[PDB]
């Protein structure tokens, strides 16, 4: 059954909660076993439905009522449909890679069993994402991702930035979270359905402003996960975790998220205009913002969250192209999942070989110190360059036809802005690329490296080869198109201009960015100490101060806000009730010295008693 | 025609009656009298639930005896689906709040060595109290029994606690039995209003005649008299489940008193406010309700935002657990007045899920205080390290009262902000900033304690972090599992709770408002 998919890991999962460190020997294996289980699931069924061709491809299964409460009936049903097979097998086969890397990566250190057990929860996690029918078990899927990032970034919690990072990214997907929250609850008041089914049934009769409204804030929840702006300040910091968290989050399931979440709600873009808009907006925003800090990264992990922030704007950008994008989106994502994937393993060991170094103007040469690795990066390398060869290329160069097809003076500037995310993509992939392969050996301390273990090496090169496969295999003939057109909307081949001037741009832009990249390592070198390069370098070091302009706006004004709220509770609240117990204790001890204790002064209140006598007789009146 | 419903209430009350007049010397036989008189009230509400059907008629288990005919009021039990949902609660917290509370008495002195002891029977008498007051169905009996177990825990507060047990313990009791006070003023009014009304044979407190009375229109009063009295009840209910101008008393006693005692009042008793609220207040003032459910709506989602933020602001761990559950109340009492199914159904399931995820986090931070007696946030660090168990069960709780769908309280928080969409979606959004509050107040809780560089004396010295005993995982482990459960299987406890708010809401002439689209 389909749910297997999902009971699969997290029953795993579960098992290395509850079993403790009675487990620490031999979890590991336990947990590798429960994801290559999940993958081998998801190649069986999606076998099946490859029989099953034509319609009745897509599984669906309608398990049980979930939250039958007045008109929501709200079924906990699952949709293995075209679009969510592809995203299943990506999600098992990089994460099942990942888990056998992590075996030796994680091997050295303690809760290795703890650490299996939070990778296989989020592989649950995603996979409930993907596969839910409707948006309230797509709502637990992504907050069980985004608890399961908490949990794993956060790993190594005697790192203050880890546990730090940890609550950054999760507050921020918690805004994404409310902003979907929102979605749904306009879905729900709107429609009175929450399913797919019912809710892109009723979408057509919608208007403009409620669409709008819905895909902004679904856009606003990408944002969150996908970490797009506002909230793209996270991707950043969360790589104070373990090398394996970063590799899963950012190519195959956390990053891909919002993707997944803007293609599945693309029967709402497609009939919001506004929201496609918006869309498109976020992604040329993320895409340009992310490259510039790409740009300035020397840190080969932070160097690799722009990178990924830098691709998913441009999945995001697509994407919001509408039925135009979706496929070119989808395919560019699996593409992403498989090279931005080797390329995170790659960086792994690099930091293994290098005793965890972060920085990459720390480190040189490695090419001929790590044969295997920087062979493995290199190919990831030039995918996400975009070489004919390189799946990457395919993707981007459909990614950019679209856009180019956009028309207008919107599709023009979508398409320049994709070129220059490209060249921008490839002048840092360049710089970093450069920095650890060639250059000087620049190593610090003992740095006597070595190929990472066969553990290791066979999930990095079956990365670098999807890498090297896919792409083609999915351009190549439309089959990608063909297989999501029947869920997928295909609108049409707009051909506004020939796709090959827009492929020999794409490769002139390349070309320039790497040799600008050259100019600037290849004949200089890769100094130690900061390159200084000013201005924008400055604001690229600083994340273009993103993370300030949380600090600032949020971080400061909510201490403002929880200060003053304080206060009010303290002195308001708390105050009104003093206030009237003074004025009590006050009232108390004024009428006790009434009791002056002189029986005269009492028989003068009974004597001025004949106020009884006076109201009574004027009652008459 | 056994009597459950009033076995249920009179067991606790007989157990606490034979534990506090055991010898002093019989201490560890009090405890596990006192643990055995809870399982067996959790035994008769096993029975009690099984035995009710959800598709059958409103009231069940309804048992009738004339007790007070110069009053108007009578011997009156019957349990419904929402009662039935909270007297669950009580029932399966109140074994586990004695098994949590364990030797939280043994530090106290006097009382003739009846110190383990009076904290049994008061908790005992507390949780007998409440369910006295759930399934009451008789307007001035459960008044009785709502004002009433203030006293056992105005005790249980006073002593058994911190320093300032006595302030917190006064300041608790007084703003509750003022409002109560008020109440009375209300229940009065409403015993005059029925005498003056010809749709009752006499001055009646009967709830299910006066709400049938109210439903076929017979007992059609002035609408300023009926604005007069909801407002009396809305005011006990408000200081009791804390309203947000209201809560101030809640924060200082959570914070004085032994942990248990503190989850006995928030995660039961409080709780007690809104369930008036829903019984009563609307099905006894539904015009009046109506009018008022702008200002009551608002109300409780400023509260909802006002406790995250004070929770945020809080240095201390159990402050902060209080407004947390202030802020829960809010939502409890925004799903109950926004009168749409989603909304109520969402928030009785919310009364359980923050009952029980409040006495998880509550007790694990309690647990955390204990190890070290100091409850100031900056005083902990790294604790994740020294007692791993304890650091995940403590952000397993967090990630419940964070609303996460994985565990139980999301499905309701979820329900109650559905339901306020469909007829306030400016509230909505509001209260729905509350996920994001959530996870600031509890996540940077985590990171301030469990996680980071060791403390000083945190792992070492006469005050180290021990892990979690087996007495505490105990505690832990049934709250947990039920959350997990509620979260992925809703099903059962939404099947009881949805035919009674159906009735419910058919009862106040609302429904939930029909889809924009036709
Ligand atoms: C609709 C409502 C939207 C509102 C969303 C925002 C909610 C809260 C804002 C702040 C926050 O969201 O959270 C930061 C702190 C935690 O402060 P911290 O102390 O935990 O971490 C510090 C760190 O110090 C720790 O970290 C180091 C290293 O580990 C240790 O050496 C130290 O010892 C110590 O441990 C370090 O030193 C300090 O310089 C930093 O301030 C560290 O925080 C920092 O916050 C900044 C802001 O964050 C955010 O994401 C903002 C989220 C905004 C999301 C919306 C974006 C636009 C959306 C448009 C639709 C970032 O630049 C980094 O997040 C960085 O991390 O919350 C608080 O104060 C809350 C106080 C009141 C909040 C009330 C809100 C109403």
């Amino acid at each position: 059954p389909v749910w297997l998919l999902i009971a699969l890991p997290a029953a795993g999962a579960t098992i290395l909660l509850l079993a403790g460190r009675r487990s620490d020997r031999w979890g590991h294996l336990l947990g590798c076993a429960m994801s290559l289980a999940a993958f081998a699931v998801g190649t069986v069924l999606f076998a099946g439905m490859l029989g099953r061709s034509g319609e009745e491809r897509a599984v669906h299964e309608a398990l049980f009522s979930w939250v039958p409460v007045g008109g929501l009936q709200v079924d906990f049903g699952l949709q293995l449909d075209q679009l969510s097979v592809c995203f299943v097998l990506l999600i098992t086969g990089v994460g099942s890679l990942i888990h056998i890397y992590s075996i030796g990566y994680m091997a050295e250190d303690p809760d290795r069993r703890r650490f299996f057990a939070y990778l296989n929860l989020f592989l649950a996690a995603m996979l409930l994402l993907v596969l839910a029918d409707n948006y309230l078990g797509l709502y637990a899927g992504w907050e069980g991702v985004g608890l399961a990032s908490y949990l794993l970034i956060g790993f190594w919690s005697h790192k203050p930035s880890a546990a730090t990072a940890a609550k950054k990214a999760f507050v921020v997907n918690r805004v994404g979270d409310m902003g979907l929250a929102i979605a749904l609850m306009i879905m729900f008041a709107t429609i009175g359905s929450i399913s797919f089914a019912g809710v892109f049934a009723a979408a057509p009769g919608l208007s403009e402003a409620t669409l709008s409204a819905i895909g902004l804030l679904l856009l606003l929840g990408a944002c969150g996960k996908s970490a797009q702006v506002p909230l793209q300040s996270w991707l950043g910091d969360a790589m104070e975790g373990p090398t394996p968290v970063s590799a899963l989050i950012h190519a195959a399931t956390m990053v891909t998220a919002g993707v997944y979440l803007i293609v599945r709600s693309g029967p709402i873009f497609d009939l919001a205009p506004t929201a496609q808009t918006g869309v498109v907006i976020v992604g040329a925003v993320t895409l340009l913002f992310g490259a510039i800090i790409g740009c300035a990264k020397d840190d080969i992990k932070k160097a690799l969250a722009a990178s990924t922030m830098s691709q998913i704007g441009y999945m995001v950008l697509a994407a919001g192209l509408g039925p135009a994008g979706y496929a070119f989106a989808i395919m560019h994502l699996l593409t992403h999942g498989f090279f931005k994937a080797g390329l995170f393993l790659g960086a792994g060991s690099v930091m293994h070989a290098m005793n965890d170094e972060v920085n990459m103007r720390r480190y040189g040469g490695l090419r001929k110190v790590l044969p295997v690795t920087f062979a493995t990066f290199g190919l990831g390398y030039l995918a996400i360059i975009g070489v004919p060869p390189l799946a990457g290329f395919f993707s981007k160069d459909g990614i950019i036809e679209a856009a180019l097809g956009a028309g207008g003076a919107r599709g023009v500037i979508l398409g320049g802005a994709a070129i220059l995310g490209a060249g921008i993509t490839a002048f840092y992939m360049t710089r970093v690329m450069l920095m650890t392969f060639f250059g000087e050996k620049r190593w610090a301390a003992n740095s006597h490296p070595h190929e990472a273990p066969a553990v290791m090496t066979w999930p990095m090169i079956l990365l670098a080869v999807g890498s090297v496969v896919s792409g083609g295999a999915l351009a190549i003939g439309g089959t990608l198109s063909h297989w999501l057109e029947p869920v997928v909307g295909t609108h049409e081949a707009h051909h506004a201009v020939p796709v090959w001037v827009v492929t020999a741009i794409v490769l002139a832009v390349v070309a320039v960015g790497i040799a600008v990249a050259y100019r600037m390592y290849a004949r200089q070198a890769v100094p130690e100490e900061v390159p200084e390069g000013s201005a924008l370098t400055v604001a690229a070091r600083r994340d273009l101060y993103g993370d300030a302009f949380n600090e600032a706006v949020f971080m400061r004004g909510g201490q403002t806000l929880t200060a003053a709220m304080v206060t009010v509770d303290d002195k308001a609240v708390d105050g009104t009730a003093g206030g009237l117990a003074a004025l009590v204790s006050r009232t108390s001890d004024a009428l006790r010295q009434v009791q002056t204790g002189f029986a005269r002064s009492y028989a003068l209140s009974m004597l001025g008693g004949s106020a009884l006598v006076v109201a009574a007789i004027l009652a008459v009146q | 025609t056994f009597p459950w419903l009033t076995v249920l209430w009179a067991v606790p009350v007989v157990g606490a009656a034979v534990v506090i007049l055991l010898p002093a010397a019989q201490q560890v036989l009090a405890k596990w009298l006192a643990l055995a008189v809870s399982v067996l009230t959790l035994a008769v509400t096993a029975v009690v639930a099984i035995g009710f059907d959800p598709a059958a008629a409103q009231y069940q288990f309804v048992e009738s005896h004339r007790w007070i005919p110069s009053f108007g009021t009578g011997y009156i039990l019957g349990v419904d689906g929402i009662a039935l949902a909270l007297v669950v609660l009580t029932a399966v917290l109140v074994p586990l709040l004695i098994i949590a509370g364990w030797n939280d008495a043994s530090r106290q002195t006097g009382l003739a060595g009846r110190s383990v002891q009076a904290y049994l029977a008061l908790t005992l008498a507390v949780e007998g109290m409440v369910l006295m007051s759930l399934v009451a169905l008789d307007i001035l009996l459960f008044y009785v029994f709502f004002e009433a177990m203030l006293i056992p825990m105005y005790f249980l507060i006073g002593g058994f606690g911190g320093e300032n047990r006595s302030r917190a313990a006064v300041k608790f009791l007084l703003y509750n039995l003022f409002g109560g006070l008020i109440m009375l003023a209300a229940v009065i009014g409403l015993y005059v209003v029925t005498a003056g009304s010809d749709a009752f044979a006499a001055g009646t407190f009967d709830f299910r005649e006066i709400v049938a009375a109210v439903s076929s229109g017979e007992f059609a009063v002035n609408p300023a008299i009926m604005n007069f009295l909801f407002l009396g009840f809305m005011f006990a209910f408000a200081v009791k489940a804390p309203l947000w101008p209201f809560h101030r008393w809640l924060p200082d006693a959570a914070v004085e008193a032994t942990p248990a005692s503190a989850v006995l009042m928030m995660a039961v008793m409080d709780k007690v406010g809104t369930f008036g609220m829903l019984r009563y207040c609307l099905q006894l003032f539904p015009d009046a309700s109506t009018y008022f459910r702008p200002v009551v709506i608002t109300l409780a989602a400023i509260g909802i935002v006002y406790g995250a933020v004070l929770a945020i602001g809080q240095t201390d761990v159990m402050r902060l657990i209080a407004y947390t559950s202030i802020s829960h109340f809010g939502f409890i009492i925004l799903g109950i007045f926004v009168m749409t199914s989603q909304g109520q159904s969402g928030s009785t399931l919310y009364m359980i899920n923050h009952g029980i995820s409040t006495a998880a986090l509550f007790l694990i931070a309690g647990f955390l205080v204990s190890r070290r007696g100091s409850r100031l946030i900056d005083s902990y660090g790294g604790v994740q390290k020294v007692a791993p168990v304890l650091a995940g069960t403590f952000l397993v709780a967090g990630l419940a009262t964070l609303s996460l769908p994985g565990l139980a309280p999301f499905i309701s928080e979820f329900l109650v902000l559905i339901g306020t969409f469909t007829r306030y979606p400016v509230v909505a959004v509001f209260a729905a900033t509350a996920l994001v509050l959530s996870a600031v107040y509890i996540l940077w809780t985590y990171q301030r304690m469990m996680t980071g560089p060791v403390r000083d004396g945190i792992g070492d010295g006469d005050r180290p972090v021990r892990d979690l005993v087996p007495r505490e995982l105990v505690v832990v482990a049934p709250l947990l599992a039920l959350l997990l459960v509620l979260g992925i299987y809703p099903k059962p406890a939404l099947d009881v709770i949805n035919p009674a708010v159906e009735h419910t809401l058919t009862t106040i002439g609302q429904t939930d408002p029909e889809p924009t689209v036709p």
